[PDB]
């Protein structure tokens, strides 16, 4: 028994419609997408940064590794 | 009662008799003449036992202890100069060396070069360390018990 | 020292997620193996019966297996003995054990080809590049006796002499046996030997995607239909204020 | 007894109070879909596992081929093998997202649910570890060899514990047979402990994304979450199958298509993606003993999270500083994962030590510190 | 809550089932078998895992892997002994558990009773597939004899059987799946056992006088924790005495011979605990009837709850039922004996009599005598 | 073909629940096997190392194993080869396979003796009676060529010719090698080959019993001590009445 012992609530009214009287995915352009954009916007500069930073470190380290595999001509300039 | 039952069950998981039976091998030094390296099978991996001549043991002293990746003079490896016992596995990537051949008259790992001297020390090649020297000892002037 | 050349990506006809193997190419590839590679390379996991309905007829398969003598036994006196092959036999090993294999290839060991295209990075692109990539060592490099230079092999010195050359065999289906044609076919064959399920697996992927597309949309609607009640729900705070 | 038999019956009553009439927060997001996926994931591994077990032979001389026989002869053996092997990754992806969610929403404040969760993770790792050895390929054997030898570095009882575990002097047949037994067994322990996990969880009910009491707005698990979770199942199941069917070996090491050979060390002994991050931390500490501890700690660290919470709020929803620190950590883990797959050389060695060092700093020092700092910025 | 033994979500469970759990003050020794069965189960799983770590499920290595275990593994022989003989201790205990419930009308606790029947069916399947693993002569032939019975089911006959075998006969693909099943089932047993006890706790235990013991209940601990521990060592003595002084007393020597498909043993008979059913099997000459009779020999247990006519729960105060009860028990010793004998005269006729009286007593006499006794009490 | 003679129960010195094997008899029994039975009978599960500390010295064991050539291999060229035995080797098989065994024994197959005393009802009593029970067939009974009459063998016609006779060998420990003495010893040996744990198993039985006796008494007292409270409890019904 967990329903009926949860919280002491007073003076709140709620109105709801049967699922058959309404649409499943309403106002995709006027409400949905705008919000999706809103949500993306509000988070991008919190998530993206460290991932971008990770990428850079990855690129540097990968290139720096391949670069150390190449030969430096300055080791054979007097090997006549 | 508990202590015993637990002990018996615990020990059922340690090495079984057939396994212990291959724990250590005893080799007869008499079968190995000088100037000739012999390899036996110990723990599924090759086991080297070479009879070093008073001649080879000399080439050994003439080794810059501080010019080798795994700095160790014969002193630290063998026990009886005329006897070198190694684990026949390259320290690089697990291959098995070829005795007598190589730039340092010892062993040559045909996998990536790795040249080992008469003492089995990495000279020229990719291998980091020198062929491992497993536990052992001698028993009578003709028997050695590796393992 | 740590330098290595990576093979390119060839456009195999079986590379597309929905594209099967060209069984014509696989059939040829089998010939190459049978007449060339099978001389040193074992293929322990494939049996003649496996060819039936893939590259050969049941009659062709039965014929191919009979060309081989397999060791059966023991008999009445506990003796081993020979017999002609059945389609239940697996392709014949060229050597008894690896020791003998190496013994006959300069201490080198030609690996079993059953899973080779998966046991190597690059897969068929690697095997193809390797087979057609033999050439002379660049300046400063010396290949020890018994080894051949192949830039695609790690360390560049391989224990396998170039196995294939133009017209080294004739495709009984009338295809111009150029060296690259051969490698292309044998690689395709090897892809098949590593994974016979290949075509079925892809056919299954097609059904999985369609049903996946269908079922996901349907369940999205149902989830939405039910939640609609809470999504559009409205509330108000009406204290006796 | 009672009106409806869904409440009276001693069994249905259980099914009802946990999957039907169970009170759920009305606002839980998709991050709450991973528990059920983990449960389904587990039922599926056990299922495909048994189907593969019925054709497997635990013997060094038959393991590799028993698995090949299964793929090559058993009807859909290849499919089952794929699903089982790839299911292991689906399992871990799901578990890391499950753990993440809890870290970001302070679910760990549910101490017992959290601790049983860490146990589930440890058991899942041991399971996947011993399961990986069964095909007895090159990485199977060498991974087993590398990792188990680490413990001979424990003082005094080192070599003993290891040789005991191996049942001999090296990873050999007696190790394989006991690993099969363990691999068959542990998943059942996972199923059992999972029941405990949910039992403790039901004591409090679910936490939600705003981290405030949802007693004012609860909804029955069914149909809201039974549907949300089923949908969540197919959404994930698509990438899963797309991988297992269109790119079967994308995540596997080619080295494992070669029978184990004790006399041929592979050039790059590295784990499955889901262990890489730990492998990186392992190698960050040059010193056999320190590395092993560092390795152990990389996961045991999870038992300390409940004690390092300083914020006055439960989640990080309204904690911008903690949020970036959280994504730094996640990025930190991708870096370790990447380092774990690279050879031990410059620049990877130094980068490795930096990421390993920042990993522990962020969890032990920064998180609790920034948390306090944020309490001051709320005038608390 | 004051003490942490009640508040905690876990201890609370351990407390309400093994410590503060209300138990009848007058339950006898026949109530000691549930706990022994539980302990018996924990021990089989334990010794089973220890053996599994050295076993190899392959026709070419099964027999010798078991031999290797006995000959090389430290105390392998002890573990093998304990596991093998533990199977018998398990069945002895289970038959006494079942008997107790039939004699005291415990079956009126329908769900506890039905889950119990399921536990017994699962335990049998487990022991059956477990027996095949060593891959000796009786291992293979037993498997062969019994599994072939089902090809007698019309239509899905040869299908279901060939599916089960994974081929055309009991061969390697059977062994490997049987090992998986043998490893798996005990865990199902452990799980269902939890359900068994869960239903049981709904009512609490029944007692020997069959009347409400609410007037006199005592806490499980220390009364029954001690009584049960004592009952453990009392049984454990004969067990170990057998496994240590007469290791092969109950086993068939035929199993010390590697399975051979081209050599039928002269006498293919099961372990003692299956003999009674094997007897009923052979009693009906006709493949299909015998299989049904075999099945029914155990499934009959699901009907007991419906054949209770007495106005009293137990047979404590029902003398007529009491003798009928012991007739039944004797009936079963006879069937056990018949099962171990060749299929010849006089064994054949005796077999059909005992098989026939077995079902008569449970289906006809018990409910009839029960009604009769109700009249003699003027009810 | 119907009717069978059951061996009698001999008083073996290892029959008592607390009585071990006479290791002196076992050592001799080993000789019998080695010099007589091992000619046709395999004993796959016993190795020379097993004798050490039971019947032989480590030196004796090592010597005994070296008398044998075992097939090892492959070598460098993948060849099999011989080598002297180690104590880790198991007793040598007389034949490669059963077909060869039968071939050399008139299609009869002498079974491995490792578990024989447990693979036969009667055990050592049976094997002993069989070895010493050969005799002539009774009236009306004809034994087919190649078979010998033994009343103790089922069907009475066995494919094994009487294996032992007086002085067929000499016990190097100076024991009178009468036929029954030999059978007695070899049977004792076979008991040991079937279960090397025998003595340890019995020694454990002794400890089990003592601890069992002790522990059960103790627990009985404790059970009684606790229940004493309910056992002596007295009650009364006191209504207001
Ligand atoms: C560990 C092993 C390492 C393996 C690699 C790690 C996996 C890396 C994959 C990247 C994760 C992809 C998820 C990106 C989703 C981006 C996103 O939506 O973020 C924004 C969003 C905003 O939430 P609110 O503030 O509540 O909004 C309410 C008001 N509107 O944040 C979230 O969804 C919460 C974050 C939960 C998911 C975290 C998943 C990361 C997983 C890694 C494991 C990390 C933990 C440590 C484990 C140690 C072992
Ligand atoms: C089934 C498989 C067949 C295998 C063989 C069956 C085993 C045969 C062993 C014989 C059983 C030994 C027990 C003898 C004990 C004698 C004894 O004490 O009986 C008297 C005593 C008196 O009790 P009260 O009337 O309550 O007294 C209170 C007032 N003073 O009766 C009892 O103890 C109750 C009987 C319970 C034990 C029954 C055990 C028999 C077991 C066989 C299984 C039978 C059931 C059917 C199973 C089908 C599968
Ligand atoms: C004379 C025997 C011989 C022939 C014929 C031959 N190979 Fe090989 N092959 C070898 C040897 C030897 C090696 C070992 C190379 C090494 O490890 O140095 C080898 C190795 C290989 C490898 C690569 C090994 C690696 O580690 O990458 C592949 C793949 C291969 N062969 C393919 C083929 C194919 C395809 C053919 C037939 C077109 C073929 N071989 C024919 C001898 C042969
Ligand atoms: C010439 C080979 C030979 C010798 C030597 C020999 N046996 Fe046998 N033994 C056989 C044969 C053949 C059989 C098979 C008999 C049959 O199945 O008809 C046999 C069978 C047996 C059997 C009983 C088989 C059964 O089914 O009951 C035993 C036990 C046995 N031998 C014991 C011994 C012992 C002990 C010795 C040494 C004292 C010995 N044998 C020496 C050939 C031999
Ligand atoms: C086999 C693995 C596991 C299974 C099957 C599992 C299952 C579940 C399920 C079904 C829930 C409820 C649904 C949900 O909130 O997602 C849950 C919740 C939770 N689990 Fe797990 N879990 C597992 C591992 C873990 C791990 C590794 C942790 C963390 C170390 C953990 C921590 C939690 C916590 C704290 C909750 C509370 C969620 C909330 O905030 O409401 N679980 N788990
Ligand atoms: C928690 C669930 C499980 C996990 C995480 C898991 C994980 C794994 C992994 C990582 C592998 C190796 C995959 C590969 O071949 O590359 C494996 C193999 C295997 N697993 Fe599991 N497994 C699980 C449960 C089971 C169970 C319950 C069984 C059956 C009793 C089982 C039987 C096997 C068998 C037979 C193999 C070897 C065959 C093969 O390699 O595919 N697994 N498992
Ligand atoms: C693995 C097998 C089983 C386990 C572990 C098990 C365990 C238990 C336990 C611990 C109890 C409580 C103590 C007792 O009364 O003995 C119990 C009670 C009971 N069990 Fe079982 N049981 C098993 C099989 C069965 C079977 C086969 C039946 C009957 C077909 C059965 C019927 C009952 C009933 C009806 C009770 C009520 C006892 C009473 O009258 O108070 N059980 N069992
Ligand atoms: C309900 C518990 C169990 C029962 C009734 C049971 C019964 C049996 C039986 C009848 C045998 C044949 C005994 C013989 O050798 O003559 C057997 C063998 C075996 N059991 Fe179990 N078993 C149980 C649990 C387990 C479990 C959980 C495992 C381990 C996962 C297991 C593993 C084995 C193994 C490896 C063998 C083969 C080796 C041997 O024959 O000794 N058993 N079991
Ligand atoms: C048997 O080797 C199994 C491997 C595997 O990845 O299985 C999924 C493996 C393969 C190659 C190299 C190592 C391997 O094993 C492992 C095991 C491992 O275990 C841990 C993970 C987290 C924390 C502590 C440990 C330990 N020990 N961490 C990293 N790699
Ligand atoms: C694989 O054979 C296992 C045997 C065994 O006794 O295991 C413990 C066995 C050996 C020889 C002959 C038959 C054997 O199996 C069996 C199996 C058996 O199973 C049942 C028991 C009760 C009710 C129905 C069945 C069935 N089917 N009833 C009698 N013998
Ligand atoms: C092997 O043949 C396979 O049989 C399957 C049907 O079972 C088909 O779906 C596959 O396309 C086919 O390649
Ligand atoms: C998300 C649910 C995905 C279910 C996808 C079911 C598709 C499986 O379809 C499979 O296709 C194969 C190739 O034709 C056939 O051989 C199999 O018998 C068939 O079951
Ligand atoms: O029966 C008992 O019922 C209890 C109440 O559900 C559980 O907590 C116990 O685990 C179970 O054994
Ligand atoms: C008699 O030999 C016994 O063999 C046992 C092997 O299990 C040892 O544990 C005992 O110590 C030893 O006395
Ligand atoms: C009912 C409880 C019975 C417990 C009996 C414990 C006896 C086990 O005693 C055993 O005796 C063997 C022979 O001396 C030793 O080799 C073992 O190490 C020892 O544990
Ligand atoms: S393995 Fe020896 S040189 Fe590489």
């Amino acid at each position: 028994i967990h329903f009926g012992n949860l919280a002491r609530v007073r003076h709140i009214i709620t109105y709801s419609l049967s699922p058959f009287e309404q649409r499943a995915i309403p106002n995709i352009f006027s409400d949905a997408l705008p919000n999706v954009w809103r949500r993306f916007s509000s988070q991008v500069f919190k998530v993206a940064p460290p991932f971008l930073g990770a990428y850079l470190l990855y690129s540097w380290g990968t290139q720096e590794f391949e670069r150390l595999k190449r030969k430096n001509p300055a080791d054979y300039e007097n090997d006549q | 009662a508990a202590k015993n039952v637990v002990t018996q069950f615990i020990s059922s998981l340690s090495a079984s008799a057939d396994v212990l039976a291959l724990s250590k091998i005893e080799i007869k030094l008499s079968d190995i003449p000088e100037g000739k390296n012999v390899a036996f099978k110990w723990r599924g991996k090759p086991l080297f036992v070479r009879h070093r001549t008073q001649a080879e043991i000399n080439q050994e002293a003439e080794v810059d202890v501080s010019k080798l990746r795994d700095p160790q003079h014969d002193l630290d490896r063998v026990k009886k100069p005329e006897w070198v016992i190694l684990v026949g596995v390259c320290t690089h990537l697990g291959c098995v060396p070829i005795a007598n051949s190589g730039d340092f008259g010892g062993y040559y790992c045909p996998c990536h070069g790795s040249h080992y001297d008469a003492s089995g020390r990495i000279r020229k090649g990719p291998a980091p360390y020198n062929l491992e020297v497993p536990t052992y000892q001698f028993v009578g002037d003709d028997l050695v018990v590796v393992g | 020292g740590e330098l290595e050349l990576h093979p390119p990506a060839f456009p195999w006809s079986h590379g597309g997620p929905l594209s099967a193997l060209d069984h014509s190419s696989v059939r040829r590839g089998f010939q190459v193996y049978k007449q060339v590679c099978s001389a040193c390379h074992s293929m322990d996991y494939v049996a003649f019966r496996n060819l039936i309905g893939v590259t050969h007829t049941e009659a062709e398969a039965k014929a191919l297996a009979e060309e081989v003598e397999v060791q059966d036994g023991p008999d009445e006196n506990g003796e081993l003995f020979m017999r002609p092959g059945k389609i239940s036999d697996y392709f014949p090993k060229p050597y008894p054990n690896p020791e003998a294999a190496r013994a006959a290839n300069n201490g080198a060991l030609p690996p079993d080809l059953s899973y080779i295209v998966n046991a190597r990075h690059g897969g068929e692109d690697y095997v193809f590049s390797l087979l057609t990539g033999y050439c002379d060592p660049p300046a400063g490099v010396v290949v020890r006796e018994g080894l051949h230079y192949n830039p695609y092999f790690p360390g560049q010195a391989i224990g396998m002499a170039p196995p294939i050359y133009n017209e080294i065999l004739e495709y009984d289906d009338g295809t111009p046996a150029t060296m690259s044609q051969i490698a292309k076919d044998v690689c395709t064959f090897l892809r098949w030997a590593a994974e016979p399920e290949h075509d079925q697996r892809k056919r299954m992927g097609l059904k999985m995607l369609l049903i996946s597309a269908l079922l996901t949309s349907l369940l999205y609607y149902m989830k939405r239909h039910k939640w609609s009640v809470l999504k559009s729900r409205k509330m108000a705070y009406r204290p006796p204020k | 007894m009672a009106p409806n038999i869904r409440k009276s019956h001693p069994l249905l009553k259980m099914i009802n109070n946990s999957l039907i009439d169970l009170p759920a927060p009305s606002n839980i997001s998709a991050w709450w879909n991973f528990g059920s996926l983990l449960a389904v994931c587990l039922m599926t591994q056990i299922l495909t596992g048994l189907l593969l077990a019925m054709h497997y032979t635990a013997d060094t001389s038959l393991a590799f081929s028993s698995v090949a026989h299964t793929c090559r002869n058993v009807q859909y053996g290849w499919l089952i093998r794929n699903l089982h092997a790839n299911g292991a990754s689906f399992f871990f992806i799901c578990i890391f997202l499950h753990i993440g969610r809890g870290l970001y929403y302070g679910s760990y404040l549910y101490k017992e649910t959290w601790n049983t969760g860490v146990i589930l993770l440890l058991t899942l790792m041991a399971t996947a570890f011993v399961g990986y050895v069964l095909p007895w390929g090159q990485m199977s054997f060498w991974g087993a060899t590398v990792i188990t030898n680490l413990f001979s570095a424990i003082p005094y009882i080192g070599h003993t514990l290891v040789e005991w575990a191996w049942g001999g002097f090296s990873v050999d047949n007696p190790t394989l047979t006991r690993f099969f037994a363990l691999h068959f067994l542990l998943p059942f322990a996972i199923a059992g402990i999972t029941i405990i996990h949910l039992t403790f969880l039901h004591e409090s009910g679910s936490n939600n994304p705003l981290g405030i009491s949802s007693d004012s707005d609860k909804i029955p698990f069914h149909p809201y979450y039974s549907f949300k979770d089923i949908l969540g199942l197919t959404l994930m199941l698509t990438p899963f199958l797309t991988l297992a069917l269109f790119s079967p070996n994308l995540l596997g090491d080619p080295e494992n298509f070669t029978p184990a050979n004790p006399l041929v060390t592979p050039p790059h002994i590295k784990p499955e993606w889901y262990f890489l991050f730990a492998y990186a931390i392992l190698r960050s500490i040059p010193n056999k003993l320190g590395g092993v501890l560092a390795l152990a700690a990389s996961v045991l660290i999870l038992f300390l999270i409940p004690f390092l919470h300083k914020s006055k709020q439960r989640t990080m929803t309204f904690r911008p500083l903690s949020q970036t620190l959280f994504w730094l950590l996640v990025a930190n883990l991708l870096i370790l994962t990447w380092i774990g797959s690279q050879p031990v050389e410059h620049p990877f060695i130094i980068i490795g030590q930096m990421a390993s060092l920042s990993y522990f700093t962020i969890l032990l020092i920064l998180f609790p510190t920034i948390g306090t700092l944020e309490n001051k910025m709320l005038n608390y």
